[PDB]
């Protein structure tokens, strides 16, 4: 028989801070790095999947996600985490498109979980989610970019990264590529952002990249993805 | 239940030195087809009661399931105390009335026939609660055609003999198959003594025809 | 939901998140309030007239029904509660009954939400105490006072939060059937208590009464000024000119 | 459909004198145009000192009878005494006033003695109305019983008659003849008659016989 | 049977209702009063079933004077009407529904004076002059042929006792008096009572 | 059954038959109809005997509370509101009420109606009961807020009669009380036997 | 479980809710923030945060929220809390609309989020929200408003104040520099820029570094909006294009 | 004592120390006896008084016609677990119409009375009881703990000081079951008299007595009525 | 040190229980003593202030025509107690049609004694014990009668008893002057004069509350005047 913590587990210290959070971000800041670019004519998103450990089957589970026909996702931080807010996105999605008849507006479905993420951050026994994500679409004509936060917080970026070397991640973006950038330029300069940190031979199994342009979302197969390895394709 | 389905007929009642005895024909009425032939409508509540119902099978079955539960689970204890003839009637009564009072009957009317420190027990329990006791009792149709019978020997000799009361039960079980068109001549009798509770197979009873031929005359 | 039992005894029986809340009540500002025989009053002291405010929006005194209202000190939002719970409750005792909300009636009511407040688990106790003013319709005027213990009484006047302490030491030796005997001087005692404690300028008051038949009056800061020197000299008729 | 409902007949009277009550029913139970069974009386011993008696739905009389009794049980141990007639009587009132919207199709009539001493009789309708009386009767013969007693114990009618008190004695016999005379117009009441006479030195019991027809 | 009426003017609103309490064939109050204070500037003219009108009533009631209290200033009369209605209309489909028809009259120092009628379905409308019960049936009639957007209190009070002759006449129910009263930029003023010199 | 209350300059007067029937059968003569609430306050039975009863006993209980909580006496009109209220909830389930709440307030004699229909109203004089109607005629051709008391009892106790005697279902005694402002006082009590050779004897 | 429970909502021995207090504390952290009221308008105006060249900022503001249509609001604090008191701000007020068929009245917006903040505080164990917040609008009753609310579900109505970093060193500067009864939208912005030029570690205050909003009556219909890009510049430049001028009186 | 204020924590040592606090809350109360014959159950008590001008407390309940208790430890838990055995009772003669068999009124108590002893924030009832009931099995004395632990007895007595009377009545015990009523009692006033100071014993103001059997229905003699069985007493070892 | 409301002490009592008997020995000292004639309840108003009404402070109230209550200790939490009584009263009477026993009507209250708890409660439901001790005086079937009851939930009957700061002196006095044939002006002297000794202040007509029930006379709440006529005799 179960009852229940009903206090919050999230509590503001003399500093002002919300110190779960910060140790949440923690978690992030140690996790795989993820890299997201906004092309003006689209966005892509690419993350370390370095787990075959010879025996594992790279295949069986993803980081790049759909949540709907023109939405997907990335994560850095902790891999169950993610998980469960996939299932919710993709379940507020739905209850958007039920209600309107409109596939959910990128920054919508990103307000929705991002309100999910803040709830873990006052609600009773629980900790906020120790995960970053990267939200990416195509609604209305512009692309979009956007990162929500164990906090709940979230922002909209032309490009960024998170996880490790994140920083130095982001100040290779900071100037390693800029707007205008078609569709297979940004997906280069963005497998190279990644390689700007991971350590050892980045193959076509180590890596997992999807791309959205304004004709739907999906994920880069071993092929084409061994492909853009060559430094090129 | 709001509509009964499959029923049983009458069942009978009366008590004798030592011990009672019932009786009810095993058939499972669907309207007016004899459906299903060889059922038994009586029951072994533990070694000092009996019961036999008249009604909805389906209820019947439910109580019977009930009731074997709150048996065993009295065996259990094992603490010296069992449950006696007058305590099964009384928990049936409340049992009945209780579900009577939501509106949802168990369409069933029964009779308990028990024995327990030298007396005879013989309750009476409708589907609303009505419950009593007397030396004979008859449900349905028998309480139109064996009732006045039994009560007729009884006004007359109080105290019969398990011989001279399975005498009665056996002349009622045939005035009922020839008048009760949702009879089944083929029943059972059970009886309870200081010896217990014996239900006994597949019984019948001589009937007389003779009158078929005075259709002139 | 929340069961934690928030107001618990101590070991020499006392309860702590009571007098933590009477503590607050303490660091508020200061009101005071006397029981005339025409007109009650009430003034809040330091109403620390930051000037870039707007007075209406924190007046720290309300009215909850028609025949009554009511002056507080202690944690502004958990007044705002408490005064709309009585608001609400003096409506519901007329669809209830069909007469008027009563003077001590009300009180009670208050005392007992806070003194519920102390015995419910998941609830922190209410940080303020209140001074009721009314006059007993069809009867004489009344004033009664609450703290977060739940427990309340009737004053001939007094006062609460900040130092309140020194003005009901002061109000002790002026109150008397001479002293404000007449409306006029009634709303003085009041003005001259809160100045008695109350910092320079006047314009950290914020004076009101109540007629015994009339609406409730807010008021003004020149009717202020004016009371404000009827006695502002007359604290120099009698101390720079015997003095 | 299903009527949660039965009429099984039978009917109760009840008399207060001075220093005594009592209580009578047919012993009949019936349904439809049948016996049930010829012995069933409808009296009920509650305390020492009061008697009810019940009739109409024979399922609501033995569920109301028992609660009754569980409940006297709970005074007992909460007050330490047992219940006077008349806490009783008020008591039954809102036992039966729960089933407002879904009544116990009962008639009751309580028989006993009051704090004084005295005699006291208490009417009910099945939904708790009531009231203390000199004698009353519910039931199917309710209508036959009742104006011979307004005429024999209220001297109704009766112009220069002697308002001699109901001598235990007289009572007894009154109560045999109304229900012996209803009894032969009432296809319910027959079999036997039971009285439970209550007094300072107890309750008895009297069984007279009735027509079996 | 309840009757009410309603004529708003350019600058005022004049309303009136019977004093009569009907039960089965008798009048059992002689001066029963329809009408119901909400603000200074606002009636609210309640008629229907037994219990529904005041219970109905008064909970408006107390509930906008809880506003008053709440927030200093009272609500306008539009604002009321819309209140109500908001009330009815949800419990029209609860457990609770109340079966009430009535008359909102009031005056706003901003919009002038309103007249407002409302179905016992909670259907909302503003009008000019509006009545309701089966006196409106022999009556409305009247004041489309009498009524003009400018009419004065006083050409008012003698629309209304037309129609308020007209029950006498043609109406078979009873009723005698009738309480009358006005609303203007002053408030809410009684008024006699239109009598009838019957015994 | 027949009752009525109306007030008057010394108070106010009520009275009511005593008879309670089955159908036809008259099951009883000797009800109780005017309802002894508080010594205060004093309340009729029409419709239903256990739903007259049972309510306004429960108004008794609330009335006591009330009072140990106020120390002061409740208001008729609350008394009455409060019985109205605990009514009003069951509209529509086949409660039977038809009482009158009298008493003596701070505003002088009270008299209320009060029905399982959710009526309530304050009135001179109401009458209440399958022989209202008739009461009515006799009471309305005879009340006067100045009468006297010896009169206004003859008023009330002959208006009773004659219902008792057009309205198969009133009949009986006939009780009568009189609310003065200190308490109410059972004034008299006679069967109609006795009133009838007297009225006309 | 009586071990892992703070207890949030508990009176310390001074008599004070310590969670209010660090909320605060984490409030005069954030983006400072402040709104001055005119007789022609009102305005809201904060310290852009989400400064950084690689964000593509999508939203009309960033830190200015429209809630009635008569209000908008702005927030110092965690903005995820933030973004939940606004919504519930949101609904709140179209409940009014519904009920009674007009805008709600700017203060009743108020103290309806305030009775909720404020029972964070005194039960459910939860811990208050991290925000305080500043609201400006026109109603019927009192045209144009500016109003403040803490953590702690207090609130008043400001002439003029600010919220955030250094919001001390803001109020004293406007305290005295406030034309109390004279303020012009125009002058109100003036403040504006000057006061966000002081407080805020920023020299020749950029155009991104705020955000700017204003509330004002046009013919009817209320009109909110935010100062694009140049417009904000014109308030930049016009400070100190003056301010070198105002040391040649000196 | 990070082990000492939840019933839910076990101890290193396999105990659970709230269950033991609540059993010495029993032993601070007065001490109470029962004991049977084999047709009475007897239930003999000491009661205390506040102050001298104070009554003594009531130390045995009426629980059913069979069926009555001696109590010790906290009285508001007295009455609680009172009134379920109460209840428990007034249930069986409802639905069965037979008096609840003692035996299974005991398993029940156990029952009820474990619950709390395993959940958070609950506490264990602080009260232990002798039991005297007569069923078709014949008298009985059981006892019951604030560890839902019950026992069944030939006689026991709990309390303050219980242990003379417990050792007084191990003596005696073959003797019991034959004794007659007034002897069997005797016994119980003389074990009860064992955990009393030598210079002080047993008065009408400070004994109660309760007996049910064969015979007779659960009933309880307080005050005068206690004379008749102190009469015929004992020298009283000094 | 925290732990649960419903912790046990080694010693096998109730902390909180405990530490609330510590509050009553903070409240106002009370007397109430039963005499044959009737019974009479005494209690020190205990004024702090010239300022404050000394009639807005009721320690002793009605609970029904024949029962008078006084009490002492956290008086906010009394109030409560005190309702639950009188509406016991009430639904006794409404059931039964006759009034409740001084001693049932005690116990009522007495049930609501460890009412208390947090995990498994209601949300209605206490936190905490009363800090409260209370004295039932009145005159049922069995004649006058007193009754004491503290927060462990026990009550008891007393021929006079005493709570409050002063209880332990205050009970020495009662218990060398009571006399089980005294009568209750002889009572209600006592009373007094003990009630005098033990308060701190010198004792006024306007700084105490005295009340009596008797056999014949309901409640009855003595007036200033009927003190004057009593204090007479100091
Ligand atoms: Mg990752
Ligand atoms: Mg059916
Ligand atoms: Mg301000
Ligand atoms: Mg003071
Ligand atoms: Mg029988
Ligand atoms: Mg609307
Ligand atoms: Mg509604």
């Amino acid at each position: 028989a179960e009852r229940g913590y009903s206090f919050s587990l999230t509590t503001f210290s003399p500093s002002g801070k919300l110190v779960q959070i910060e140790y949440a971000l923690a978690a992030v800041a140690g996790g795989a790095p993820s890299v997201g670019i906004k092309a003006a004519n689209g966005v892509v998103l690419a993350t370390e999947k370095k787990q075959k450990s010879i025996l594992y089957d790279e295949r069986s589970v993803h980081k790049v996600e759909p949540i709907t026909k023109h939405i997907g996702l990335v994560y850095s931080g902790m891999g169950p985490d993610y998980r469960v807010l996939v299932h919710r996105a993709r379940k507020l999605a739905q209850q958007y498109y039920l209600v309107y008849q409109e596939p959910i507006p990128t920054a919508q479905l990103v307000q929705r979980v991002a309100s999910v993420m803040q709830e873990y951050t006052q609600s009773g026994g629980v900790r906020p989610f120790g995960v970053s994500l990267l939200i990416c679409g195509w609604n209305e004509g512009r692309p979009y970019l956007f990162q929500s936060d164990p906090s709940g917080a979230y922002f909209a970026w032309k490009a960024t990264a998170m996880g490790k070397n994140y920083v130095n991640g982001k100040t290779f973006l900071e100037k390693r590529y800029n707007e205008d950038l078609e569709l297979e330029d940004a997906i280069h300069t963005a497998i190279l952002t990644l390689k700007e940190s991971f350590e050892g031979q980045m193959t076509e199994d180590n890596i997992e990249v999807g791309i959205c342009n304004e004709a739907g979302f999906r994920r880069l197969t071993p092929t084409e993805v061994k492909d853009y390895l060559a430094a090129i394709a | 239940t709001q509509n009964p389905m499959v029923t049983g007929t009458s069942v009978l009642g009366v008590k004798f030195e030592g011990g009672v005895v019932i009786a009810a024909d095993m058939l499972g009425s669907y309207g007016s087809l004899a459906r299903f032939r060889n059922i038994s409508r009586i029951m072994r509540v533990n070694n000092s009661t009996m019961l036999g119902a008249s009604g909805d099978y389906a209820d019947f079955q439910y109580l019977k399931q009930v009731l074997g539960q709150m048996v065993i689970d009295e065996e259990l204890l094992g603490d010296g105390h069992s449950y006696s003839p007058r305590a099964i009637h009384s928990w049936l009564t409340r049992a009945m009335y209780s579900r009577r009072s939501k509106m949802n009957p168990l369409w069933n009317t029964m009779v308990i026939g028990g024995y327990a420190d030298g007396e005879s027990f013989l309750g009476y329990v409708d589907m609303l609660g009505v419950a009593y006791e007397a030396p004979s009792l008859a449900t349905g149709y028998g309480a139109y055609l064996a009732q006045p019978l039994l009560r007729e020997v009884l006004e007359k000799q109080p105290v019969l003999s398990q011989t001279e009361a399975r005498d009665l039960v056996e002349r009622c079980m045939r005035v009922l198959y020839y008048r009760d068109a949702r009879s089944y001549n083929r029943f059972q009798t059970a009886t309870v003594t200081e010896k217990g509770v014996e239900i006994e197979g597949p019984l019948s009873t001589e009937t007389n025809w003779d009158i078929a031929h005075m259709i002139s005359g | 939901s929340y069961d934690r039992a928030i107001t618990v005894f101590s070991p020499d029986g006392h309860l702590f998140q009571v007098e933590y809340a009477q503590e607050a009540v303490k660091k508020g500002s200061t009101a005071v309030g006397v029981r005339g025989r025409d007109i009650v009053v009430l003034g809040v002291e330091k109403k620390s007239v930051a000037k870039l405010q707007d007075e209406r929006t924190v007046r720290k005194i309300c009215a909850l029904d028609d025949n009554v209202c009511m002056a507080f000190a202690g944690l502004t939002a958990d007044a705002r509660i408490v005064i709309n719970r009585a608001r609400v409750e003096c409506q519901s005792h007329r669809l209830t009954v069909e007469d008027p909300v009563t003077v001590e009636y009300i009180t009670r009511y208050i005392a007992s939400l806070k003194q519920r407040y102390t015995q419910s688990n998941g609830r922190r106790p209410f940080g303020i105490s209140a001074l009721i003013v009314g006059f007993d319709f069809d009867g004489t005027p009344r004033l009664y006072q609450t703290d977060p213990s739940g427990t309340y009484h009737a004053w001939k006047a007094n006062a609460i939060g900040r130092g309140a302490k020194s003005v009901r030491e002061f109000l002790e030796k002026n109150y008397t059937d001479e002293a404000i005997e007449t409306d006029d001087l009634t709303i003085k005692l009041v003005i001259k208590a809160l100045l008695e404690v109350v910092q320079s300028g006047g314009k950290n008051i914020e004076l009101a009464v109540m007629r015994r038949d009339q609406s409730l009056k807010i008021l003004n800061p020149e009717e202020i000024e004016k009371y404000v020197a009827e006695i502002e000299k007359e604290k120099e008729e009698n101390e720079k000119k015997k003095q | 459909r299903f009527s949660p409902y039965v009429f099984n007949g039978g009917t109760i009277l009840a008399i207060a004198g001075e220093d005594f009550a009592i209580v009578a029913s047919d012993t009949r139970l019936s349904e439809g145009f049948s016996i049930h069974t010829r012995d069933s009386p409808k009296c009920y011993k509650l305390t020492d000192k009061t008697v009810i008696g019940c009739s109409g739905f024979h399922g609501d009389c033995l569920t109301l009878t028992k609660i009754i009794e569980a409940r006297l049980k709970m005074y007992k141990h909460s007050n330490n005494k047992a219940m006077t007639t008349g806490a009783i009587a008020a008591m039954l009132s809102t036992i039966l006033y729960s089933r407002r919207f879904f009544p116990y199709y009962v008639y009751n009539i309580i028989g006993g003695l009051d704090e004084e001493g005295k005699g006291a009789v208490y009417s009910f309708d099945p939904v708790g109305s009531y009231q203390r009386d000199s004698f009353k009767a519910g039931g199917s013969a309710s209508a036959m019983l009742q104006p011979l007693l307004d005429n024999q114990v209220g001297f109704k009618n009766m112009q220069n008659v002697e308002h001699v008190p109901l001598s235990l004695d007289r009572a007894m016999r009154l109560v045999k003849d109304v229900f012996i005379s209803a009894a032969e117009r009432d296809v319910y009441t027959g079999d036997a008659l039971r009285i439970c006479i209550v007094t300072k030195e107890g309750i008895r019991e009297e069984t007279v016989s009735l027509r079996k027809d | 049977m309840e009757y009410l009426i309603g004529i708003q003017g350019p600058d005022y609103v004049l309303v009136a209702s019977d004093r009569v309490a009907a039960s089965n064939i008798v009048q059992m109050k002689d001066d029963h009063d329809k009408m119901f204070k909400m603000s200074e500037k606002i009636l609210l003219l309640c008629v229907g079933e037994a219990g529904d009108t005041v219970q109905f009533a008064e909970y408006i009631q107390k509930n906008v004077q809880l506003y008053k209290m709440r927030n200093g200033y009272e609500l306008s009369p539009t604002a009321a009407a819309n209140f109500t209605r908001r009330n009815l209309a949800d419990c029209l489909r609860s457990r609770t529904p109340y079966h009430v028809n009535l008359l909102l009259a009031g005056y706003d120092e901003h919009e002038g004076p309103a007249l407002y009628y409302m179905d016992y379905l909670a259907a909302l409308a503003k009008a000019p002059f509006a009545a309701h019960g089966y006196g409106a049936f022999l009556t409305l009639s009247i004041l489309d042929r009498y009524y003009t957007p400018t009419i004065s209190r006083e050409r008012a009070v003698e629309l209304l006792r037309k129609c308020l002759e007209e029950l006498q006449k043609r109406f078979i129910l009873n009723l005698p008096t009738f309480s009358v009263r006005i609303i203007d930029k002053n408030g809410i003023h009684d008024l006699d009572n239109i009598s009838f010199p019957k015994q | 059954t027949t009752t009525l209350a109306f007030k008057f300059r010394h108070g106010v007067i009520v009275a009511a038959d005593s008879r309670a029937t089955a159908g036809a059968y008259i099951a009883s003569q000797t009800v109780k109809k005017v309802i002894e609430i508080n010594p205060y306050l004093l309340g009729t039975m029409a419709g239903g005997a256990a739903d007259c009863s049972f309510w306004e006993r429960l108004l008794a209980r609330q009335c006591r509370i009330y009072e140990l909580r106020n120390k002061e006496r409740i208001s008729v009109a609350a008394a009455s509101k409060l019985l109205a209220n605990m009514v009003y909830q069951y509209k529509g389930m086949g409660l039977s009420m038809g009482t009158m709440i009298c008493g003596w307030d701070k505003r002088g004699p009270g008299l209320y109606y009060v029905d399982s229909e959710g009526n309530r109203i304050s009135g001179a004089t109401f009458s209440v009961g399958s022989g209202s109607v008739y009461a009515y005629g006799v009471m309305d051709r005879g009340y006067s807020y100045d009468l006297e008391v010896e009169q206004a009892y003859d008023l009330a106790r002959r208006a009773i009669y004659q219902a008792t005697y057009r309205d198969a279902y009133s009949g009986g005694a006939v009780n009568l009380y009189h609310v003065r402002e200190d308490g109410w006082i059972r004034v008299s009590s006679d069967n109609v036997a006795d009133l009838h050779e007297k009225y006309s004897g | 479980s009586r071990r892992y429970d703070s207890r949030t909502t508990i009176f310390s021995p001074e008599g004070r809710l310590y969670q209010v207090e660090y909320a605060m504390e984490a409030i005069g952290h954030a983006g400072t923030c402040l709104g001055i009221l005119a007789n022609d308008g009102v305005l809201l105006a904060a310290e852009r945060r989400n400064i950084h060249k690689l964000l593509d900022e999508v939203f009309f503001s960033e830190k200015i929220y429209k809630l009635n249509e008569d209000m908008a609001c702005s927030v110092a604090g965690i903005t995820s809390d933030a973004n939940v008191l606004t919504n519930e701000l949101r609904l709140i007020a179209q409940r009014y609309l519904l009920q009674y068929q007009e805008p709600i009245p700017c203060e009743q917006l108020v103290t309806a989020l305030c009775d909720i903040k404020q029972a964070y505080t005194q039960f459910g164990g939860k811990r208050p929200f991290g925000v305080s917040l500043l609201y400006i609008g026109w109603d019927k009753h009192y045209g144009f408003q500016l109003y403040q609310s803490d953590p702690s579900g207090n609130y008043g109505g400001w002439k003029a104040t600010c919220i955030g970093n250094n919001s001390a060193a803001a109020v004293s500067m406007l305290k005295q520099d406030y034309k109390e009864g004279e303020m012009t939208l125009k002058s109100a912005l003036a403040l504006a820029i000057k006061v966000l030029n002081k407080t805020m570690d920023v020299s020749k205050l950029s155009a991104e570094k705020v955000e700017i909003a204003t509330l004002t009556r046009e013919n009817g219909k209320t009109v909110i909006r935010v100062l694009k890009q140049k417009e904000v510049e014109q308030l930049i430049k016009k400070h100190e294009e003056e301010e070198a001028k105002a040391e040649r009186e000196k | 004592n990070q082990y000492d204020n939840d019933v839910t924590v076990w101890s290193p040592q396999g105990r659970i120390h709230q269950i033991e606090y609540a059993m010495e809350a029993v032993k601070q109360g007065s001490a109470t006896v029962g004991l049977k014959s084999k047709t009475h159950a007897v239930l003999v008590a000491l009661k205390r008084a506040q102050s001298e001008l104070a009554a003594h407390q009531k130390k045995i309940l009426h629980v059913d016609n069979h069926i009555g208790i001696s109590i010790a430890g906290l009285t508001a838990d007295a009455r609680l677990l009172c009134n379920f055995m109460r209840q428990e009772c007034l249930d069986s003669r409802f639905v069965f119409d037979r008096p609840l068999p003692v035996s299974r009124l005991v398993s029940l108590i156990g029952s009820k009375t474990q619950i709390p002893t395993q959940r958070y924030g609950r506490r264990p009832y602080g009260v232990g009881l002798l039991i005297a009931g007569y069923d078709d099995m014949g008298p009985h004395i059981f006892q019951t703990c604030p560890s839902a632990n019950y026992f069944d007895c030939r006689a026991m007595s709990i309390g303050a000081r219980s242990q003379s009377a417990r050792t007084y009545l191990e003596r005696h015990m073959s003797e019991f079951m034959e004794c007659n009523l007034n002897e069997l009692v005797k016994h119980g006033l003389r074990a009860l008299r064992e955990t009393l100071p030598a210079e002080q014993d047993l008065t009408t103001k400070n004994v109660s007595i309760g007996i049910v059997g064969k015979d007779l229905e659960f009933t309880i003699y307080d005050d005068d009525d206690v004379s008749p069985f102190l009469e015929g007493l004992e020298e009283r070892p000094q | 040190y925290d732990r649960g409301v419903n912790t046990f002490s080694p010693e096998g009592r109730l902390f909180q229980v405990e530490y609330d008997i510590e509050a009553i020995k903070l409240g106002s000292t009370a007397i109430g003593i039963q005499t044959s004639e009737g019974v009479c309840l005494a209690v020190e108003k205990r004024i702090t202030s010239p300022l404050m009404e000394p009639s807005s402070i009721e320690k002793i109230v009605e609970i029904d025509a024949h029962i008078g209550c006084a009490m002492s200790g956290l008086i906010a939490d009394a109030k409560t107690l005190i309702d639950k009584a009188r509406v016991e009263t009430q639904n006794h009477w409404f059931t039964y049609n006759e009034t409740m026993t001084v001693e049932s009507v005690t116990q009522a209250v007495s049930n609501l004694a460890l009412q208390f708890g947090e995990e498994d409660a209601d949300p209605g439901a206490m936190s905490r014990p009363f800090g409260v001790a209370l004295l039932f005086g009145g005159v049922d079937e069995k004649g006058p009668q007193l009754f004491h009851m503290d927060p462990s939930g026990t009550f008891v009957q007393c021929d006079a008893r005493a709570i409050g700061s002063a209880s332990e002196g205050a009970q020495s006095s009662l218990q060398e002057l009571y006399h089980k044939s005294m009568t209750l002006k002889e009572a209600i002297k006592s009373s007094l004069i003990i009630l005098k000794q033990v308060m701190e202040e010198k004792l006024n007509a306007t700084n105490i509350e005295l009340a009596t029930v008797q056999p014949g006379q309901n409640f009855h709440m003595f007036t200033k005047e009927e003190l004057e006529e009593v204090i007479k005799d100091i």
